C-alpha cells in the first residue's frame, strides 16, 4: 500500500495550536509534519508490506535441538531416543517475537533437520539411517523402549525421513483448544479449597493445559550397527496464516524457564549515557 | 546501526524563558519524554535482535 | 488462480497452503462525579458487550445480575508518600469480597465481566506529581525465588482488594526449607520483566496532579476463550506506578490518597453450583 | 532487433561534406559508410540482443570462497564458521564488468556450491554433512561461536543445504537505501569540524555505509566427527533484471583493495608496438 | 502467458522472477560571451531541474536561492605551461567560498545543484595545442600510499577553488610514521587508474586553439539520491588534461591562462542548522 | 515562518502595524530593474536575539531594525551582499511571570526611530559604530549626562527614557504601533510591521527603518522582595525580503 502522501503546507498564523496536547488521556497525538513545519509535496512510495505481521513471521525459527543415537550392539547401552514436550519456550529469539502479543491463532509449519556423525574413535561403516518422527497428542502411550508397540504409529501420524535426502516438512492447523494461543496466562488450573489437604490444589502460578500439545517421539528405526552414530534433529517452526492479539512490551531481561522470572543478576538491561552528551 | 553516512542528526532542549515558580512551591520540576512514529512511518529488510541473548 | 504480484492448492486441508475535563457516569444505584477527568480510555476501542450466541461456548441459561453487581465499588485507600514504587490490583479477583458480584463469581463456575475502573487522586495546585495507571491484560508477575519458576502460591498472587505493591530492587526469597511463593515485582521492570517505558502500549491513562485528578478506563473481556472461571483466571491488571515523584512545597513528607472504584459491565455467569470457598490465608 | 539496413549509394559531387567535422564539440560523428564510399544495399539481419544489459550481465561469477571445517573432537581446537562480509569487490572480473557504469539497480540472485575433503591421513568416516547459510544484516548480532543463541534465526533468513544436493540458490531484490547501488562514492560519511578532535570525523575516502549490506556466516551444523573434514563454499552471484547509469572507462591496471587506488609497479598496462607496423 | 522466441510466475516476489562558434548566456546579474566556442555539451543531454515532487524523498520547505546562487564564478586562472599536465576541480567543492552559494551549502543539511561549467583559454593564430574538459561524474582519485587504501584526508581531497593537479609518474608516499594522505593522480591514467584515452566516454569537450578557444558544458544532477549532503560528497568533477602539448613559435616557455567559469543551476536546499565550520587546512 | 514555530497560550492578540500586511514589491511602484533576489524560507524565520534581564532598576531597551538582524543566519549574508534590500518584520516579544508578580511592558514599533545625541556642542554627532549596536542593542538612560569629553568625544546615543530619546514625551508614544505586555493577563507581545520609507527600496546598512522601544510602563515587583529579575526575549522574523544589487560584501567597521 502506498503510505499517505506528504501534502504541501506553508506559513500559517492561526490558533488551532495543533502542536500541544495533553498526554493525560490515552490518545497519542496524530499530529503530522506538514502541521509544525513548512513541507514540500511529496508523492509518496514506501508501503508498509514487509512490516505486517505475516511477513514479521514469515520465517522459521529452530525450537529444539532432539539428540539420538544409535550405539553399537557390541555396547549394552541401550538406544537413546528423544521425547521433546512441543513449545516454543526451549528457545528465545521466536519466543520474544511471540511474546510481543497476548494471543494469537496460526497454523504452523514444522520442518526437521536432520545431521548424523560418528563418535567412537573406529572408522566404522553405518549404512543410511532411517529417523522416525511421531507425534503423541496428550494421553496417548508414551514410547519408553525404541523398539516397543507405541511405535506402530497406528493413529499418531509420524514421518519417516531417509538421512541424506530434503528435510522433513508438515503443516499444521490452528490447534489450540481455545480460541487463540494464551502466550501468557495469569491463574492457575486448581483453586485451593479451605477444606482440603494443602498439597491438593496446589498448581504452578500461571500454568495451564491450554500450552498441552503432547510430546514428539524420534528415534532412529534402524537396529544398531558395530559402530555408534548420532544425530541431532532441528526444529524449525514458522507461524502461517498468523494473527495477534493484545501487544504487549517486549522482553528486555534475559528469560528464565517458561514463565515471566527473571534471574537475580539479569536486572541491568540499559547501558550507560551522559543526559548531555549526542 | 549507528553510522556515520546515514546519521540522522540531533535533537536538544534548552530553556528559552527560565522556569519561574512561586514562593511556597517545588522548586525542581520533572519533564518526561516520548517517542512514536508518525503515520508515514515504515521499516523493511526483516532481521534479528541483539537485545536478548540465549546465554549458552 | 492468477495472482498480482499462478497460486494452484494442491492439499485438502488449510494448513497445507502457502503464506473534556468534566465527566459524570452513573452504574446501577452508583454515581461517579469528577469535574477535573481528563475524558476516558476505551480500552482497544471495545466497548463491554453481553456473550452474542454466534459465539457461545456453553449452553446453560446465563444469570446476569445486571444492576446488583453492575455498580462502583471503591477498594480501600492507599497513600502515594514519596517514597512509594506503585500498585497493582488484579481483577475480578478484587472484587471477590464485594457486595453480590463476589457471591455470583463464587457461586457460578463460568463468567465473563468487563470493568470501568476510575482512578481518583486529587492535589493542590501547589501539589506535584504525576500517575501512570495501566491496565495490564494478562497480568503476570515474576516470583521471588531464583531457583524455581511459576512456584507462586494462590493465596500470595490474589491479595484481593488490598492490592499488591512494587518493589524497587529485586531480592530473592533466599530461604530453601519453606519458600514464601510470593511476588516480587521490580517497579521499573513493571514486574513481566518488560520496561516501564514501553507499558504505554498497554490501555493507559496519566493522572497529572497540575491537570487531572482522575483517570478512566473501560476495559472490555479480552481473553482466549468466550467465557472462563473468574476464581481461577485474572482477566486484566490495573498497576498504578508514579512516573514522576510527589513533591510539595519544599516538604519532604507529603502524602496524597488514591481510590478506586471499578464497576463491573456487562457481566455474566454460568454454571451453577455448591458456592466456591477457597483457601486465601 | 533488425539493426539499419546498408542502403544504396552512388557517385556524389555535392558540397554538403559530411566526412569533415570538429571534434571540439563533445558529439560524436554521425557519419554512415554510405556516405563516404559507394555502397550497395543489404538486408541487415544482425542484432544487438546479445550485448544488452542483461545479456552482458546474466551470467553468475564467483564473489568469495568461504572456508569452513569440522575439527575432529579428538582436537580441541574449535570449529571454523565463516563470516564473509557481503561484497562483489573481493574478486576483479564481476567488479570489473560493473565498473563500466556509475550506478547501478538490480535484483540479484546468489549461488552457493559446496564442496568438502578430509584433511587428516586417517581416512575416516564422515556421515554427510548439512551447512547453514545465515544472512545478518547491518546490526543484528554477529555469531561468535559456531553454537550460540544467534544461530536460531529467528529473523534472519537462513538456508540449510545438504552437501551432496543441487547448490544452494536464492533471489533477493534491490536491496539499496539509496535510488541506485553506488558503485563510486567520492567523498567521505563524517566531516572533520573545526571544533573537535582530529580523530573525530577521520573517515575512510569514498567509503559510505551506501554499500553496507551486513554479512553472511556459514558453518557445519553437524557436532563435530573423530575426522576433520574441511569445505569451501563458492558464491556466484547473477544480476537480474539489472539497469545502469553513467558508464565509465574500464579498469586498465590491476585493481588494489576497495578503492580506486593502484599499486607502485602495476602502471604498465599498454604493449609495445612501432608506430609504422602493421 | 506463451511469449515468443510459457512463462509462468510461481514466487510472489518480483526478485523471484526470471531475466556555432558565437555564444552569449546569462545566469543571474552575470553574462558570459563567446565569440569562438564550439557549441554546448548538455552531459547525458538532460538540462538541470528542480526536485519534483514525485520522486522527493524530504519533506522540508527547499529554499531555492535562485537569483543569488545560480550566477557565473570565475575560479582562479591557471598557466598552462608547456610541462603541464593538467587540473582537477572538484564540484560543489570549488563553490565553497563563492559568495552565497557557500553559505547556502554550508548552512542547509542537504543541496542538490546542476552546473553550467565555462572554460575560458584563448591564443592567437600562431599558437598550437588542445586541451580536453572532461566533467567525470563521481570523480574519485587514486591514493598515494601503496601500505594502504581509502587513506585520503578531507582537506586534501577538497582543496576548493585552487583545484588539484595532475603527476606525470606516480611516487608512493614512503612516510610510514605521518602519512601525507593526499591524491597522487597519475595524468595518463586519470586518477581513476582507467586510461586517458578511454576517458572520452565522460560528457567532455575540447578546446583546440586553432579552432575554438572555449567549452561549455551543462551538468545535470546525477547522484543516487534525489538530494544529498553538499560537504560531503561531491557529485562531478571537472578534470583538464593538454591533449597535445602547447607550442608556439619554437618558443620553448609559451604560457597561456586557462580560466573557470561555474554557475549552479536549478539549486535547491533543505535542512536548516546550525553552520558546518570544517576543517581544511 | 519557514522553518520556525512560535507558540504562546497567553498573548493577547497581535498587531498589524498601520493595518498593512508586508507585500512584495509591486511592479507598479518598482524603482530599480535587476531582478529581486527574495530569500523566501532561508531569510524569512525568527532570530531569538540575546536575553536581557529586566530588573527593578532598569529604564528600558531599543533595538534598531534591520540592524539588529545583520549577524543572524543568511539574512545577514543577503543585506550585506546586496546593495537594496526591503523588508517587513515580525517581532514577538516574549517575558512570563507567575500569578505573583507585578509589571507591566510597553513595546513601541518607532518608525524612522532617531535618538538624541550626548553632546551639547555638537547634533548629529553620533558615529556609525554606536548608533547600530547589533543584536545586543541599546538602553534608556534615566537623565541626561552631556558628553563633556571636548578632546575625543564619545559620539553615543544618550536618550532620555521618559523623553523616548526623540525629545517627545512618553506618554504621547502610543502613536505608534505598540503593545503592552501587563504581567498580569498576557506574557507575550506580537508586531507585524509593514515596510515604510520614502523610497519603495533603499540600503539596509544604511537606514534602519523601524526600531523596537522596550520600557516598563510599572516597574517589576515581587513578593516585597527588592530584587526580583525576569528575563524579556526578542524573536524578529523578516517577511517579504526582497534584494537587488549584488556585489562584493559590505565589511563595515562597528568596533
Ligand atoms: C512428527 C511428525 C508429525 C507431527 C505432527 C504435528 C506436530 C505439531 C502438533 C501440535 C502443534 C501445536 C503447538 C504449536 C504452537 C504453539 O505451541 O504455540
Ligand atoms: C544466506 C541465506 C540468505 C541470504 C539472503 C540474501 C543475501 C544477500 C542480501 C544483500 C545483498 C545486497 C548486496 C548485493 C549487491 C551489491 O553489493 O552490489
Amino acid at each position: 500500500d502506498a503510505l499517505p502522501n506528504t501534502e504541501a503546507s506553508g506559513p500559517t498564523h492561526s490558533k488551532e495550536i495543533p502542536a500541544l496536547t495533553a498526554v493525560e488521556t490515552g490518545a497519542t497525538n496524530p499530529l503530522v509534519p506538514s502541521d509544525t513545519v513548512q513541507t514540500r509535496h511529496v508523492v509518496q512510495h514506501r508501503s508498509r508490506s514487509e512490516s505486517s505481521i505475516e511477513s514479521f513471521f514469515a520465517r522459521g525459527a529452530c525450537v529444539t535441538i532432539m539428540t539420538v543415537d544409535n550405539p553399537a550392539s557390541t555396547t549394552n547401552k541401550d538406544k537413546l531416543f528423544a521425547v521433546w514436550k512441543i513449545t516454543y519456550k526451549d528457545t528465545v529469539q521466536l519466543r520474544r517475537k511471540l511474546e510481543f502479543f497476548t494471543y494469537s491463532r496460526f497454523d504452523m509449519e514444522l520442518t526437521f533437520v536432520v545431521t548424523a556423525n560418528f563418535t567412537e574413535t573406529n572408522n566404522g561403516h553405518a549404512l543410511n539411517q532411517v529417523y522416525q518422527i511421531m507425534y503423541v497428542p496428550p494421553g496417548a502411550p508414551v514410547p519408553e523402549k525404541w523398539d516397543d508397540y507405541t511405535w506402530q504409529t497406528s493413529s499418531n501420524p509420524s514421518i519417516f525421513y531417509t538421512y541424506g535426502t530434503a528435510p522433513a516438512r508438515i503443516s499444521v492447523p490452528y490447534v489450540g483448544i481455545s480460541n487463540a494461543y494464551s502466550h501468557f496466562y495469569d491463574g492457575f488450573s486448581k483453586v485451593p479449597l479451605k477444606d482440603q489437604s494443602a498439597a491438593l490444589g496446589d498448581s504452578l502460578y500461571g500454568a495451564a493445559s491450554l500450552n498441552d500439545f503432547g510430546i514428539l517421539a524420534v528415534r532412529v528405526v534402524n537396529d544398531p550397527n558395530p559402530t555408534k552414530v548420532t544425530s541431532k534433529i532441528r526444529v524449525y517452526l514458522k507461524p502461517k496464516h498468523i494473527r495477534v492479539w493484545c501487544p504487549r512490551p517486549p522482553r528486555a531481561v534475559a528469560y528464565y524457564g517458561p514463565g515471566v522470572d527473571y534471574k537475580d543478576g539479569t536486572l541491568t538491561p540499559l547501558s550507560t549515557k551522559d543526559l548531555t552528551t549526542y | 546501526i549507528d553510522d556515520s553516512f546515514t546519521e540522522g542528526g540531533y535533537i536538544s532542549v534548552f530553556y528559552q524563558t527560565r522556569i519561574v515558580v512561586p514562593l511556597s512551591t517545588p522548586r525542581e520540576m520533572d519533564i518526561l519524554g516520548f517517542v512514536s512514529a508518525c503515520n508515514d512511518f515504515s521499516v523493511r529488510l526483516l532481521r534479528d535482535t541483539t537485545h536478548i541473548e540465549q546465554k549458552a | 488462480q492468477v495472482s498480482s504480484q499462478t497460486t494452484i492448492n494442491y492439499y485438502r486441508d488449510s494448513a497445507s497452503n502457502a503464506a473534556d475535563r468534566v465527566l459524570q457516569l452513573t452504574l446501577g444505584n452508583s454515581t461517579i462525579t469528577a469535574q477535573e477527568a481528563a475524558n476516558s480510555v476505551v480500552a482497544y476501542g471495545r466497548w463491554p458487550e453481553y456473550l452474542r450466541d454466534s459465539e457461545a461456548n456453553p449452553v446453560d441459561q446465563p444469570t446476569e445480575p445486571e444492576v446488583a453487581a453492575c455498580r462502583f465499588y471503591t477498594l480501600d485507600t492507599v497513600s502515594w508518600t514519596k517514597e512509594s514504587r506503585g500498585w497493582w490490583w488484579k481483577l475480578p479477583d478484587a472484587l471477590r469480597d464485594m457486595g453480590l458480584f463476589g457471591q455470583n463469581m463464587y457461586y457460578h463456575y463460568l463468567g465473563r465481566s468487563g470493568y470501568t475502573v476510575h482512578v481518583q487522586c486529587n492535589a493542590s495546585k501547589f501539589h506535584q506529581g504525576a500517575l501512570g495507571v495501566f491496565a495490564v491484560p494478562e497480568m503476570c508477575l515474576a516470583g521471588d525465588s531464583n531457583t524455581t519458576t511459576m512456584h507462586t502460591s494462590y493465596q500470595n498472587a490474589n491479595p484481593g482488594e488490598k492490592g499488591g505493591t512494587f518493589t524497587g530492587t529485586f531480592t530473592p526469597d533466599n530461604n530453601q526449607t519453606s519458600p514464601a511463593r510470593r511476588f516480587c515485582p521490580v517497579d521499573y521492570l513493571l514486574g513481566n520483566g518488560t520496561l516501564l517505558g514501553n507499558a504505554f502500549v498497554f490501555p493507559h491513562q496519566i493522572i497529572n496532579l497540575r491537570t487531572n485528578n482522575c483517570a478512566t478506563l473501560v476495559l472490555p473481556y479480552v481473553n482466549s476463550l468466550s467465557i472462563d472461571s473468574m476464581v481461577k483466571h485474572n482477566n486484566w491488571g490495573i498497576a498504578i506506578l508514579p512516573l514522576a515523584p510527589l513533591n510539595f512545597a519544599s516538604e519532604s513528607s507529603p502524602e496524597i490518597p488514591i481510590t478506586l472504584t471499578i464497576a463491573p459491565m456487562c457481566c455474566e455467569f454460568n454454571g451453577l453450583r455448591n458456592i466456591t470457598l477457597p483457601r486465601l490465608q
